């Protein structure tokens, strides 16, 4: 057993953090007060769930998690909410004034004042670890804290924890549920500073999730709660192999090995099926073939793009529920003949498959229906660069007129950092280009 | 009101399409880089497909199919025909073709060129035209581009009076639902100088393009014989119709090509939608066998037909997605 | 077509299917950058306070 | 940051300021004594933004009342919600400003300004995290215009990292006290360009036009004009005062609305437009709200938005309604009239919905537009300035307070620069 520490930065990271840790508790049968009766070794041990939870003498199972925000609004709802007993106050760090949707304010101004406190509270958890393997970092691209502070923390973690792996869960900005007009600016700025410091990053486009909730969950106007419950299912799927018995993606280093051959191109696409409404009165349950086929439909991806017009470098299929290898292989052979699946020449056309027999856990009274089987596909496809193209173009439109730049310069950021960040993005778009066409 | 952007200035088809749309009074044209459009009449190359279908409150449509270039470049068309099990090597309607690179299948080509020489049968090839293989290979390396070598059709169908060569151009519209619509009017792009059996340098009688000709305009206006005249000629000269002798094979080839690529390009479940107008180029041999020459992803119309076709594109491809307040197309059912 | 690396436990199983074969700055650099931004901030506020004193 | 320090200076400043406190107290369920007699907890969640909690369930407006004349501040103290204000926050002189910017800024006001700043400090020290300042004042008189701008300048010296927001009433010959208003406004605009982060341009021309042309009122009083100001002021502060999807504050408004620091003069709008007393019984639908709030007839600054382009827009809808229909209607305006929104700021329109409607309206919509058309307001003032200044007419009122002609040329120059700066982005 080797421990992982989860870091939740800014509003998006914290709220997704809550959704995920609610789910993890419901998955391992950990109560809101932290008790876990099925755990027979009281106050310690090295089970698979100990990757995410430490234990107290009294039997409280506590998350290896730090929540950080520059204003107290959101974390106060963790402090008082239904999962308050789970975290000790030192794990929940707040300031007085937020980064006002400004990368430079989150990074340089307010970042400088809170970084050493955060790293100290991170060091507190790292000291309780017999074999720390690394970090899971949750944040938005669009927020000032989510972008600005995250990139600073990620730089420092490379210095303080050189040997450790760093993984990201990142929320890509969408006009449908946006906060700031400068969200593209913050996105390019954070990506550029974080790129050398992230080993594997899972992007979730708020547009894709929004529309999944509208189409599949029949929700007219999806709230953050709606989006976060869905994201938490995907995150849980991705992390299940760290928290349970198995032989695939069992450490963080294996995420890089299995999904990232090219270190810069470290953004695998997540695709998830099935997403079924709890309000649906009659439901015909979907097979291994049907759910695996759904992993190649744009409508089901975390980022809307077209994998047919790209190339694959790797592919994981992560199943939960009533699934046997025989049925997986039958599903794959049929799909391969019917669909455009082009791997790069320097990689085998193959799938790494993990099955966990426990079907997905749903939050009681949520929008997601219980299902017999589910799958999360993780594919490193060059098609995800469509999202970089979209984002870089919005950046270009604003930056041509130097619009809003003064707000960043005003926090002590040089304007040259904008064009440095953008050139790196252009270099990234070219990297994808070479590999992909 | 609906909105559109025009991003290819050189296109005459979409100049007329945009003009027709404006004339309805329900379509407003926006600036090149305005993202808030319903319809994009896109650039020929480097079209930003990845930026489409991400605009809340707008259904977005584009006049190009991403991935359709595989059909519409000579090099890729051969590779597609050679590799697709639905098309294959023994594909009866496509001439024997080989991909040639200059600094690949040259050793595959020359081994088949020997079968043509040891059998002593007709051995003429096209890239310019020569009867010897290594004659134009010295012109391929001289050009420095990936051009395919193809078996030249030595015994073509010849129109009388004149003993002339020709090619058939077909206009094909594929809508957002992947309905395949063949425009009922096609065009024969005729030669004006008689076909010479043993003088391949004489390009005017061998290559039947509208540019090369422009005896130009002698037999028919602008070297263009339409369908009414060609059908009548086939009834008079050969005791057959255009429909039976030629059009059945054309309809089969078009259906076969576009069926093959359908899973790769279809926008059925995508966040944006595509239609595309194609130009298929057919050659007819003397035994009334129809051969595919190439596919045009950005075709120009014939002058007489511009108005009728461009209205049709507005009818079934544009107004089908964006409604308003006989059909010139033959639906190729699948 | 070829199934390899099959491992089984009570919780589930994992395997690989192959269909076809193939053909950082220091602490000093961060702390210097962050302090350089503060020197740009200090200068801009000092320029404002000079302007207001005028 | 959440706490706002409110300052109201001069006659207009105090009269619109008092009306603001009357209106938002009723919305938050606070009576003239300061006791909460409401019912919804949502009324109390962000009440500390404008109110200081006092001895025993009493709420005290974080408000400073400033004048060089005792008149208006006696009328506030004797007015409807007059008793609610903290007595020590009444800071008044005696000699008045006589519609003279120089008296407000340099002579009379300079004598009283330190006293106001002592009260500002006392209110700032009570704040857990002060976000900034809002000022109500006119630009046409002497106290609100001259001393208000002096105050803003001194507050910026003392709190250079806080936001300065103003509600600035623009003078019009249609509702005029004195000939010297264009001078006072021009001198003031010069200060606002330099020293505020956000200014709501409240045009007396527009307010008169709305009252006369639209609201059927043939002779509009200040009371009729101020009915429009308070409905607008309530609406532009809604998201600061109530829990929302965004957690709105003054700094985020600045970051997101202002692409270039000088271009911070907002064109406010309100729908539906109503006159006092006479309640309309039919509620507006969402397509009606959206159509009206974008129409020139509903703009609080007398500028035709079709003569320019929207750089950024913020819109706040109030009442029980389809939030989906709000998205659809707002996207409908943008997708059908995209020429009037700069293409180089993507997604430049942000919308919020608040459950709680204002008193006497089931459905309302407040518009906050950063439009290039606002140059029309500054050109109008600049022309009126020039017609007098080219003859040095009425200048002796200012030279008598130690002002030079050079200061007048510079103010005029800076305001003309502002105009050309707006024009630059109207064509780009
Ligand atoms: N999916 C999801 N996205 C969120 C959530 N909260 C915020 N966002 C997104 O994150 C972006 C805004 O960043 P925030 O995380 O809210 O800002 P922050 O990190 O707190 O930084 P500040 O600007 O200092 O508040 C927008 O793209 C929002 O759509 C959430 O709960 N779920
Ligand atoms: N294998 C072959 N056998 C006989 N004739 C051929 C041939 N390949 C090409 N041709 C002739 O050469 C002419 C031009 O060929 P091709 O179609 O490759 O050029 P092109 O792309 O400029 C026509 P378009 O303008 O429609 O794109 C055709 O009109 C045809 O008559
Ligand atoms: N809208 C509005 N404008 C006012 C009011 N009182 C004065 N004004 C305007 O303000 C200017 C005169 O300034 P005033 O505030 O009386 O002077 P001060 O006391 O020196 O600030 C003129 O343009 C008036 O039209 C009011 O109650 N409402
Ligand atoms: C163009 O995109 C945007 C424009 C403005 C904002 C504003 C964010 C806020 O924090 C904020 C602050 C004060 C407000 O009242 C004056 C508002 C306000 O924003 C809302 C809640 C939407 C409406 C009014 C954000 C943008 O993305
Ligand atoms: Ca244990
Ligand atoms: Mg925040
Ligand atoms: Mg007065």
């Amino acid at each position: 057993m080797r421990e992982c520490i989860s870091i939740h930065v800014g509003q998006a990271g914290v709220q997704i953090g809550n959704a995920c840790w609610e789910l993890y508790c419901l998955e391992h049968g950990i109560q809101p007060d932290g008790q876990m009766p099925s755990d027979k070794t009281i106050g310690g041990g090295d089970d698979s769930f100990n990757t995410f939870f430490s234990e107290t003498g009294a039997g409280k199972h506590v998350p290896r998690a730090v929540f950080v925000d520059l204003e107290p609004t959101v974390i106060d709802e963790v402090r008082t909410g239904t999962y308050r007993q789970l975290f000790h106050p030192e794990q929940l760090i707040t300031g007085k004034e937020d980064a006002a949707n400004n990368y430079a304010r989150g990074h340089y101004t307010i970042g400088k004042e809170i970084i050493d406190l955060v790293l100290d509270r991170i060091r507190k958890l790292a000291d309780q670890c017999t074999g720390l393997q690394g970090f899971l970092v949750f944040h938005s691209f669009g927020g000032g804290t989510g972008s600005g502070f995250t990139s600073l923390l990620m730089e420092r973690l490379s210095v303080d924890y050189g040997k450790k792996s760093k993984l990201e869960f990142s929320i890509y900005p969408a006009p449908q549920v946006s906060t700031a007009v400068v969200e593209p600016y913050n996105s390019i700025l954070t990506t550029h500073t974080t790129l050398e410091h992230s080993d594997c990053a899972f992007m979730v486009d708020n547009e894709a999730i929004y529309d999944i909730c509208r189409r599949n969950l029949d929700i007219e106007r999806p709230t953050y709660t709606n989006l976060n419950r869905l994201i938490s299912q995907i995150v849980s799927s991705i992390t299940a192999s760290l928290r349970f018995d198995g032989a695939l993606n069992v450490d963080l280093t294996e995420f890089q090995t299995n999904l990232v051959p090219y270190p810069r191109i470290h953004f695998p696409l997540a695709t998830y099926a099935p997403v079924i409404s709890a309000e649906k009165a009659y439901h015909e349950q979907l097979s291994v073939a049907e759910i695996t086929n759904a992993c190649f439909e744009p409508a089901n991806q975390m980022v809307k793009c077209d994998p047919r017009h790209g190339k694959y470098m790797a592919c994981c299929l992560l199943y939960r529920g009533d699934v046997v290898p025989k049925d997986v292989n039958a599903a794959i052979a049929t799909i391969k003949t019917k669909r455009s699946i082009q791997f790069v020449d320097w990689c085998p056309t193959g799938f790494k498959v993990g099955i966990n027999y426990q079907p997905p856990t749903v939050v009681p009274g949520g929008d997601l229906a219980k299902v017999q089987r589910a799958v999360c596909m993780l594919s490193n496809t060059t098609a995800i660069a469509e999202a970089w193209a979209r984002l870089d173009h919005k950046f270009d439109l604003m930056y041509a007129k130097r619009a809003f730049v003064h707000w960043y310069v005003g926090e002590g950021m040089e304007e040259g950092e904008f064009s440095e960040a953008r050139e790196d993005m252009a270099a990234l778009e070219k990297d994808y280009e070479e590999v992909g066409v | 009101m609906y909105t559109f952007v025009v991003r290819d200035e050189n296109s005459s088809v979409y100049a007329e399409v945009s003009r027709l749309l404006l004339a309805t009074g329900q379509w407003k044209r926006l600036r090149k880089d305005n993202p808030r459009f319903n319809l994009m009449l896109g650039e020929r190359n480097r079209l930003p497909f990845g930026r489409l279908g991400h605009e809340p409150g707008l259904v977005q449509l584009v006049n190009y199919y991403r991935g359709a270039d595989k059909l519409c470049r000579k090099a890729s068309l051969v590779k597609l025909i050679k590799t697709s099990p639905e098309l294959s090597e023994s594909c009866t309607w496509f001439p024997e073709s080989y991909v040639i690179y200059p600094t690949d299948e040259r050793e595959v080509f020359l081994a088949a060129y020997n079968r043509r020489r040891e059998g002593r049968e007709g051995n003429v090839w096209i890239a310019l035209i020569s009867s010897e293989a290594s004659e134009l290979l010295d012109f391929i390396d001289e050009q420095g581009q990936v051009h395919v070598i193809q078996k030249y059709l030595e015994k073509p169908l010849l129109l009388e009076p004149g003993h002339r060569k020709f090619d058939i151009r077909s206009w094909v519209l594929v809508d957002h639902l992947y309905n395949i619509y063949l425009y009922r009017e096609g065009v024969l792009r005729t030669s004006s100088e008689p076909y010479n059996s043993a003088n391949f340098q004489d390009k005017t009688c061998h290559l039947t393009n509208h540019c090369i000709q422009k005896n130009y305009g002698r037999y028919e206006e602008g070297n263009e014989m339409f369908f009414e005249e060609f059908n009548q000629y086939l009834m008079d000269a050969l005791n057959t119709t255009l429909e039976n002798s030629i059009l059945l094979q054309i309809k089969h080839i078009i259906r076969s090509c576009l069926m093959c690529i359908e899973p790769a390009i279809s926008t059925k479940h995508l966040h944006y939608q595509s239609f595309q107008l194609f130009g298929f180029d057919f050659m007819v041999d003397e035994e009334l066998k129809v051969w595919l020459i190439e596919v045009n992803g950005a075709p120009a119309c014939a002058q007489k037909l511009y108005a009728e076709l461009c209205q049709g594109i507005v009818d079934v491809a544009i107004s089908s997605v964006f409604p308003l307040a006989t059909s010139i197309f033959i639906k190729l059912h699948h | 077509m070829e199934v390899i690396e099959l491992n089984k436990c009570t919780s589930g199983q994992s395997f690989e299917v192959i269909l076809k074969p193939p053909s950082d700055p220091s602490l000093e650099e961060i702390q210097k950058k962050l302090e350089a931004a503060e020197e740009r901030r200090k200068y801009q506020e000092a320029e404002l306070l000079k302007h207001l004193a005028e | 940051m959440r706490e706002i320090v409110h300052i109201q200076a001069g006659q207009c400043g105090n009269q619109i300021g008092a009306k603001f406190w009357e209106v938002i107290s009723d919305e938050h369920g606070i009576d003239p004594t300061g006791s909460y007699h409401g019912d919804s907890d949502l009324q109390l969640e962000r009440i500390n933004v404008y109110y200081n909690e006092a001895t025993g369930n009493k709420y005290v407006p974080r408000a400073i009342l400033v004048d060089l004349e005792p008149g208006t501040m006696d009328s506030v103290r004797s007015g409807p919600f007059g008793q609610i204000f903290r007595p020590d926050n009444f800071v008044f002189g005696q000699s008045g400003a006589g519609n003279n910017w120089a008296k407000g800024h340099y002579t009379e006001g300079a004598e009283l300004v330190d006293s106001v700043l002592d009260v500002v400090r006392k209110e700032s020290e009570s704040c857990d995290c002060l976000q900034g300042f809002q000022l109500t004042h006119s630009l046409g008189g002497g106290t609100g215009s001259g001393m208000g701008t002096l105050l803003i300048s001194k507050i910026r010296e003392e709190y250079p990292d806080r936001i300065m927001n103003t509600f600035s009433v623009m003078p019009s010959p249609k509702v005029s006290d004195t000939v010297v208003e264009p001078y006072n406004a021009t001198l003031s605009v010069h200060q606002l360009v330099e020293n505020t982060d956000e200014t709501y341009c409240i045009d007396n021309e527009a307010l008169y036009d709305i009252c006369f042309r639209t609201l059927k009122l043939t002779t509009p009083t200040y009371g009729d004009l101020n009915h429009l100001v308070s409905a607008t002021m309530s609406g532009v502060t809604t998201c600061l005062r109530f829990p929302g999807q965004l957690n709105a504050d003054l700094r985020k408004l600045a970051v997101n609305m202002v692409p270039f620091p000088r271009l911070h003069f907002f064109m406010p709008g309100f729908a539906p437009l109503t006159s006092r007393g006479s309640q309309q019984y039919r509620a507006l639908t969402v397509p009606e709200l959206t159509q009206q709030m974008f129409d020139s007839k509903n703009m609080m600054a007398a500028c035709d938005p079709r003569h320019g382009r929207y750089l950024t827009v913020a819109a706040i809808f109030r009442g029980r309604m389809s939030m989906k229909e709000v998205d659809e209607q707002m996207l409908n305006v943008q997708n059908k009239n995209s020429s009037y929104f700069v293409e180089w700021i993507p997604n430049n329109v942000k919308t919020a919905v608040c459950d709680i409607p204002p008193r006497g309206l089931k459905m309302s919509a407040t518009f906050i537009g950063n439009s290039t058309a606002i140059q029309e307001l500054f050109k109008r003032i600049s022309e009126q300035f020039t017609a007098m200044f080219r003859r040095k007419a009425f200048l002796h009122w200012y030279t008598g307070e130690g002002m030079d002609e050079m200061e007048f040329t510079e103010a005029e120059s800076n305001m003309n620069d502002l105009v050309s700066e707006y024009q630059q982005y109207q064509d780009a």
